[PDB]
RNA sequence: AAAUUGAAGAGUUUGAUCAUGGCUCAGAUUGAACGCUGGCGGCAGGCCUAACACAUGCAAGUCGAACGGUAACAGGAAGAAGCUUGCUUCUUUGCUGACGAGUGGCGGACGGGUGAGUAAUGUCUGGGAAACUGCCUGAUGGAGGGGGAUAACUACUGGAAACGGUAGCUAAUACCGCAUAACGUCGCAAGACCAAAGAGGGGGACCUUCGGGCCUCUUGCCAUCGGAUGUGCCCAGAUGGGAUUAGCUAGUAGGUGGGGUAACGGCUCACCUAGGCGACGAUCCCUAGCUGGUCUGAGAGGAUGACCAGCCACACUGGAACUGAGACACGGUCCAGACUCCUACGGGAGGCAGCAGUGGGGAAUAUUGCACAAUGGGCGCAAGCCUGAUGCAGCCAUGCCGCGUGUAUGAAGAAGGCCUUCGGGUUGUAAAGUACUUUCAGCGGGGAGGAAGGGAGUAAAGUUAAUACCUUUGCUCAUUGACGUUACCCGCAGAAGAAGCACCGGCUAACUCCGUGCCAGCAGCCGCGGUAAUACGGAGGGUGCAAGCGUUAAUCGGAAUUACUGGGC
């Protein structure tokens, strides 16, 4: 279960994600393979909300990782079709 | 060890218990420590108006 | 975080006019100017390298209205950015919001302009910024907020702002109460008798 | 959600004399409830009531411990009713307790001793209970005492408390042959099992040995019933025989309305009547719901702040009445909730201090063991963990609840001691415990006397003083010796005037500045003055600078401020500059205190006045048999007496007396009277008294 | 014990009791395959070695031990028996 | 593109000088404390000492889609309460939703805490071979058939409780043998040998003992090979002080064979060899978690390891193993020790170095808080439950940052204070007065964003045989925020509710008077005070900083004063 999930860095009242392969045993802001992309719940300007490495991460759920619920969600957007 | 008691009047007695900061009297040889004055009932230089935080004495009204 | 005290006797402190007070009068017909403010102001003591720093470090703090640890903080940004740390202090000291608006009228005073700025009567780029140490940038167009124009202390101290060197940096629109700060200004743009390498050393003791 | 109905809930108070039963009483009520598997004994410490270590090992009551017990009846008649029980202190040395209780309590069995009967703490709680104006029933203990006499002591509560007790259950058999009880509605005789522990029992046929005493009191029960409405009375005149439901909700209504108390008998001890003084309870004394809706203020009053109906519906308001030591949280609030709902973790407002607090646990009480509650509901009696500045007698409530309820007075302490510790590496130590100890008890106080460092302490009596120096000592450990308060005198001149002097020799030909006074003093009389110190200004011969010609009065204030006569103060002295001599340039008032520091010491020199010791007016009122006694002890004090009165219930007597002697004079007075008299203290104004300690103070120190 | 790992005690108890009766089971027969070796008997060594093969290879299918044990196991009385001769 | 632009000295030995050499000072930093004072907000930090002892409440549960089942609730059915053949609910039926306890699966080895131990059994850097790895994922297969239990439960019964005893059974995705299994284990080969578990949704046929079989779909089960993740192991270097510690080691160093490990190995054993380590510091003693980093410095360096992240070690002390993929397991077991608590006296229970909190110690460090709404974790197909992880709230000027406490005008240069040469100077445009503004705080009204998802319906294709069930994606529908009376915005008012601390002999910026007179006292260093003290105390005035300031403690710098850069005899 090497699972891709936010790890919620940032500010308090101001959160920001760091989109993480991480091992699910790990705690949220801990050990992670590697980074792969961030996310900002609270960008509401012309700047980018949120940026994923989707290549990467299609590598790891080919290997076999785990993805959230709202890395998916956020893949989703991502992706033109939604 | 062996403390100054700065300021113009105390009221330590043989067994009081007091706060010991650093310091030095430098002609008393052998003081190395001083008494903080309004701390550990050592009460503050009585009738001081300038240096008033030192020597533990309070704001008067005036 | 403001000094709230009499004005003249850091003035006649440091000598030379900090620009503290309106046009009015005079400067000397309102203070004893050529004295110190003491009871010993009439002696005029020998000063010290560190004297003569620290007095000009005082100086441009009076003439700025600001306090040591910001002035520090802003000492620490002139020495990080590229550049004579002098000039970028002094750029960085026009770059307050109440600076500017000082410069470019609303306000017979810094403190006046600083009130102005506090009080949500300036709109800076659009936005309304009431803080009087906020850093403007090349092309921002700072200009007052309705409901505050035409009153008695606006009207005066845009006519008052006349009768003085106008700023070749701002462009200002008198009429419609807003300017532009196109970029920052140059060393020959200021007073020039500030000596802000004696500002330098001192902070470099 | 509610457990037990409003209705089905008594909470009621055991109030009497020392070592009248209570503690049995409530023991034997905890068996035949259930709660309790054993018995025990008090004498053995086997009580749960008495759970602190001073009460196990003496055998005495010391605090008001609250528990809960379900009770349908002897023959199981109604569904379990709640009794919220408290078991109080009967020691006059400990009567805030007893108060601090019957204030929030409902109800009250007064418990009498058969032998002893009513006495004086039984009037005492009597007292209490009145002012609170609570109803009461009263149990005859101690029934299996040689010398028991149930008729006898109800003649007493009758003659002595001034009450017209009702007999309800009379005593078969002798003393020692103390069978059981006759009911006088039921005509049935409770016999109960002795091979067992009392928790069985018989009803019998009331046989001949007593149908004449049973019947007379049965038809003088049935008029006291009738006289309570004209619906009783009328068919009473009518001449059937009331109903017993009719004679027992006539009774309820007396009981509530304080017209009579209900008095049963009963040995605790031996196992018998407690069932019975249960059901008594049940029957006879009020709910929750049963009174009229309490009553507070808001906002300076109205036509009726509050009428607050012992429901959940309305909002919460409470009473907490108790405040307990706790060593693992540091507080534990017994409250008693008058109207409304609270759950833990639930904010509320202290109307008092105005205040928020959040109940961070609530919990339900048997003795020391606490059980966690979810909620309390009105009329329900429970302790709170997590208040923190909240005092007996302080409101808690809603927002917009009542603010000033009756408890806002508690007696004075009588006794007072000077406390200090073994080890003097102990002081704050000891000063905190004994801090924490005075925010629980109100009618004990502990303070700092600033003429000296000794610190006093000030309670109900040298029990509850030594109790609490012995409970400092195991809780909280400090160790700490008692003794006897200092004594702060004053002076007095005895009508001596000169023209005296004051010169010090500062010139020196070089110094550059000196001054010398001429002043006289005066004494005024004997406490004219509320300014000690007085001045008139005469100084003619050499004017002193214009500056402080009148301010030389505020310098010379310190001398009588302080010290002329072994480190005391001074009373009636009038100072008055009449002469001097200095330089009309600068006349330094530093120099100038010199001169007149050196003329205040040759005065009081040539003055050889004396010292006048504390003498305070006291005001005992006692009973018309010690009068003789107790003024006949203040005699042998060296102490004065002023004015003869008689009252209707007693003699006050008024005299005057020092500080340094009357030392413990409540315990001394309490030996003379049979504890039944009181004494009051003002501080009049002092007198001279020969005492060879006035000397030995200062020539302790040489010279 | 105050959370329900009391559970796990009394299963881990059952479990012990299962695992030890099973794996002395095992561990007799290997003793009878190591006592027919020292012995010096081939068939008798060679008929122990057949019974319990399949003892350990089902005891580390199940999970007993683990299939680096069983194969440890066949493998050192495999060059026992053929040094046997 | 830019990643840096960086190095100051002074006081003090002397009559005076120069060198040398210490001491002291000017800077930055704090997990700081104390004194005085104190308005607000944002973001961080908050027992450095007693790994000292711990009351109380929570910190780990979930699955009924594995099973027997029915303790509580609800729904239906079957009726001589209510009853105007019932709207007004007595009882029965696991029958259905659901579900206490029980068996069973997974989790509980994660997450959280502490640094006591550990000076090399560790950590960092860089490699290596003899390994295993639940869950996750890819490939290929199998998933006949049978057995005996036993929990719960029933009966009796012990016990205060904790918890059990004696029989009777009843289930399984519990356990057990057989059938079968090979690119799997053993063996050179021949060959020998090893597993399983079933459950849920819907369904036109067709067969039923209204149990369903049977056809599908989705899960789970078992075998092997992989991947990824994680873990184990080995090697080299580095990683404190002491020689006022020069010898240490006997499973000790190596070899052979047996055993053990998941794995190589003295890991263990039986023998054989007499070795191995050490002046490049073994052994012994003291200290200590290590690191990325943090502070300082121009650097080199020095000091340090609070917060955050990685690894290690520990869990009341010592030892041991059980289960499990993984432990020798904070909230598991057993034993031994001290402590604590309940006991009905016969027995029984516990380990805050989890979150709070209490006592103690200390100069000193907080609430016995609200939510699982975000993100993670566990379980479950999901819903959902739990989560003292986590998000927030409270307290503390503990620190960094921002803002405010008014702005302009105002000469009778008012009064009062202080000084004075008695003219005047100064407090000082300061105040008062006049006009003006209302940030912030205080009231009243609007108001985002953190919210993605989930549920219900329907459309599409996919599936199948079945436009059914189940996934995947659109379309809508009412919805989910503790923080929260949120951020933010608008209105009322009147300068109102908001300035103190240290210093003023030289170093060091800011001087006069008075009272005391080597006394009282000050002092960072030099030093001041014995009759005109800018060095003490008060006053006036000024200087520096400012919701802070100062005092004390600690690191570095200055100190080229441990000099490698960079010193001397
Ligand atoms: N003989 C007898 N002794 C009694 C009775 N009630 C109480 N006692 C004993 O008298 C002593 C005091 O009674 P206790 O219950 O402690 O009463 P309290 O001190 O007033 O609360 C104890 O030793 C009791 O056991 C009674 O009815 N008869
Ligand atoms: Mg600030
Ligand atoms: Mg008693
Ligand atoms: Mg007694
Ligand atoms: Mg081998
Ligand atoms: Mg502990
Ligand atoms: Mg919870
Ligand atoms: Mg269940
Ligand atoms: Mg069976
Ligand atoms: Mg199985
Ligand atoms: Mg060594
Ligand atoms: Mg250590
Ligand atoms: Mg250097
Ligand atoms: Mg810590
Ligand atoms: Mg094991
Ligand atoms: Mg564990
Ligand atoms: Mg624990
Ligand atoms: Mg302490
Ligand atoms: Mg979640
Ligand atoms: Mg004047
Ligand atoms: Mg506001
Ligand atoms: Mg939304
Ligand atoms: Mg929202
Ligand atoms: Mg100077
Ligand atoms: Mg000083
Ligand atoms: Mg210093
Ligand atoms: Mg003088
Ligand atoms: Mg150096
Ligand atoms: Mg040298």
């Amino acid at each position: 279960m090497v699972t891709i999930r936010l790890a919620r860095h940032g500010a308090k009242k101001r959160p920001f994600y760091q989109v993480v392969v991480a091992d699910s045993r790990n705690a949220r802001n801990g050990r992670f393979i590697e980074r792969v992309g961030f996310f900002n719940p609270i960008a509401s300007e012309k700047e980018e909300g949120t940026r994923l490495d989707l290549d990467r991460i299609a590598h790891w759920v080919g290997q076999g990782a785990t993805i959230s619920d709202r890395v998916a969600a956020l893949i989703k957007e991502v992706n033109k079709a939604a | 060890v062996t403390s100054y008691i700065g300021g113009e009047g105390h009221n330590l007695q043989e067994h009081s218990v007091i706060l010991i900061r650093g310091g030095r009297v430098k002609d008393l040889p052998g003081v190395r420590y001083h008494t903080v004055r309004g701390a550990l009932d050592c009460s503050g230089v009585k009738d001081r108006k300038q240096a008033r935080s030192k020597y533990g004495v309070k704001r008067p009204k005036a | 975080a403001r000094y709230l005290g009499p004005k003249l006797k850091l003035s006649r402190r440091e000598g030379t006019d900090l620009f503290l007070k309106s046009g009015v009068r005079a400067i000397d017909t309102k203070c004893k100017i050529e004295q110190a403010p003491g009871q010993h102001g009439a002696r005029k003591p020998r000063l010290s390298d560190y004297g003569v720093q620290l007095r000009e470090k005082q100086k441009v703090r009076r003439i700025y209205g600001v306090l040591e640890r910001q002035f520090r903080n802003y000492y620490k940004e002139a020495a990080r950015l590229k550049g004579n740390t002098g000039e970028n202090l002094l750029a960085l000291l026009e770059g307050r919001l109440d600076n500017v608006v000082y410069r470019m009228g609303f306000g017979a005073t810094r403190a006046e302009a600083r009130q102005l700025v506090s009080h949500k009567a300036i709109m800076v780029n659009g936005r309304v910024v009431n803080i009087a140490s906020y850093q403007v940038s090349p092309n921002d167009v700072v200009s007052i907020r309705e409901k505050a124009k035409k009153q008695s202390r606006v009207k005066a101290a845009l006519e008052l702002a006349e009768q003085r060197e106008k700023p070749t940096w701002l462009e200002v629109d008198a009429g419609k109460m807003e300017g532009t700060f196109k970029r920052k200004p140059e060393r020959s743009d200021l007073s020039a008798d500030i000596n802000e390498h004696l500002i330098v050393e001192l902070y470099s003791k | 959600a509610r457990t037990t109905p409003i209705a089905r809930y008594r909470n009621i108070g055991i109030s009497a004399h020392i070592d009248a039963g209570k503690t049995t009483t409530t023991e034997r009520i905890l068996f035949y409830t259930g709660v309790n598997h054993k018995i025990g004994e008090v004498h053995d410490g086997a009580a749960t009531m008495d759970w602190m270590e001073q009460e196990q090992e003496r055998g005495i009551t010391i605090t008001s411990a609250a528990t809960t017990a379900f009770w349908s009846g002897m023959a199981k008649q109604y569904e379990p009713h709640r009794i919220n029980i408290i078991d109080t202190p009967g020691h006059v040395d400990f009567t805030i307790e007893v108060e601090r209780s019957m204030r929030v309590l409902d109800g009250a069995v007064m418990v009498y001793c058969a032998v002893g009967g009513v006495q004086p703490q039984s009037e005492t709680v009597w007292r209490q209970a009145n002012k609170y104006k609570v109803p009461r029933i009263a149990f005859v203990n101690k029934m299996d005492r040689m010398g028991a006499n149930f008729l006898k002591v109800v003649n007493q509560i009758k003659t002595r408390l001034g009450a017209n007790p009702v007999p309800l259950q009379l005593a078969i058999g002798a003393e020692e042959h103390f069978t059981g009880v006759v009911d006088l509605v039921k005509m049935k005789a409770i016999n109960w099992n002795d091979a067992d522990q009392g928790v069985t029992f018989e009803y019998e046929d009331i046989p001949a040995d007593m149908v004449e005493l049973a019947n007379e009191w049965h038809q003088n029960l049935i008029e006291s019933a009738a006289e309570a409405s004209e619906e009783l009375m009328e068919k009473y005149l009518g001449g059937e025989e009331l109903t017993e439901a009719e004679i027992k909700g006539a009774l309820r209504q007396r009981v509530l309305n304080n017209e009579i108390i209900l008095v049963t008998c009963g040995s605790a001890f031996k196992n018998k009547g407690v069932q019975a003084m249960l059901d008594a309870v049940i029957d006879y004394l009020p709910s929750p719901v049963d009174v009229p809706a309490i009553n507070g203020i808001l906002d300076d009053g109205k036509d009726t702040p509050a009428e607050r109906h012992a429901s959940d519906d309305e909002p919460f308001s409470a009473l907490a009445f108790k405040i307990a030591t706790d060593p693992f949280v540091g507080n534990l609030t017994f409250f008693r909730v008058y109207s409304g709902v609270v759950n833990s973790g639930d904010t509320v407002l202290n109307s008092v201090k105005a205040a928020r607090e959040r109940f961070g646990r609530i919990v339900q009480m048997h003795a020391n063991k606490r059980e966690e509650i979810k909620e309390v509901r009105a009329g329900d009696i429970a302790a709170a963990i997590g208040l923190k500045d909240v005092t007996t007698g302080d409101t808690l409530c809603d927002p917009d609840a009542p603010i000033i309820l009756e408890r806002m007075e508690f007696p004075e302490p009588v006794i007072s001691i000077a406390v200090e510790p073994k080890t003097k590496a102990d002081q704050e130590k000891m000063g905190l415990a004994l801090g924490r100890l005075a925010k629980e008890d109100p009618s004990f106080r502990v303070w700092t006397d600033e003429e000296s460092n000794q610190t006093i302490i000030a309670g109900m009596g040298e029990l509850h003083l030594d109790i609490i120096v012995d409970r400092m000592k195991r809780e909280f450990n400090v160790e700490a010796n008692v003794g006897k308060p200092q004594v702060a005198y004053r002076e007095t001149i005895r009508q001596k005037v000169t023209d005296v002097e004051g010169k010090h020799a500062k010139q020196s030909g070089g110094r550059g500045q000196y001054g010398h006074v001429v002043i006289d003093m005066y004494p005024l009389e004997p406490g004219s003055n509320p300014k000690g110190y007085e001045f008139i200004n005469d100084i003619k011969g050499g004017v002193i600078p214009g500056e402080y010609i009148p301010a030389v009065d505020k310098g010379i204030q310190e001398q009588l401020k302080a010290g002329p006569l072994a480190g005391y103060p001074v009373v009636d002295m009038g100072i008055r500059l009449h002469f001097g001599s200095y330089h009309d340039v600068d006349s330094s008032e530093l120099a100038f205190k010199l001169a007149a520091s050196i003329a205040f010491k040759e005065g009081f020199k040539k003055a050889k006045l004396v010292l006048l010791e504390p003498i305070m007016k006291v005001e005992v009122e006692t009973p018309e048999e010690n009068t003789g006694d107790v003024i006949g002890d203040l005699s042998r004090r060296r102490g004065m007496l002023k004015g003869q009165e008689s009252e209707v219930t007693g003699v006050k007597i008024h005299a005057e007396v020092p500080l340094s002697e009357m030392f413990g004079y409540a315990t001394q007075l309490r030996s003379l009277t049979k504890g039944r008299a009181s004494y009051t203290m003002e501080f009049l104004k002092y007198d001279e008294a020969p005492s060879n300690v006035a000397q030995a103070v200062i020539e302790a120190r040489g010279k | 014990n105050i959370k329900s790992a009391k559970k796990r005690a009394i299963q881990s108890e059952k479990a012990r009791k299962h695992n030890a009766s099973r794996r002395s089971m095992m561990r007799t027969f290997i003793k009878k395959v190591y006592a027919a070796i020292e012995a010096g008997d081939k068939a008798a060594a060679q008929k122990a070695f057949n019974e319990m093969q399949p003892i350990v290879d089902r005891q580390a299918a199940k999970g007993l031990i683990h299939k680096n044990k069983a194969a440890r196991h066949k493998a050192n009385l495999t060059a026992q028996i053929n040094k046997l001769a």
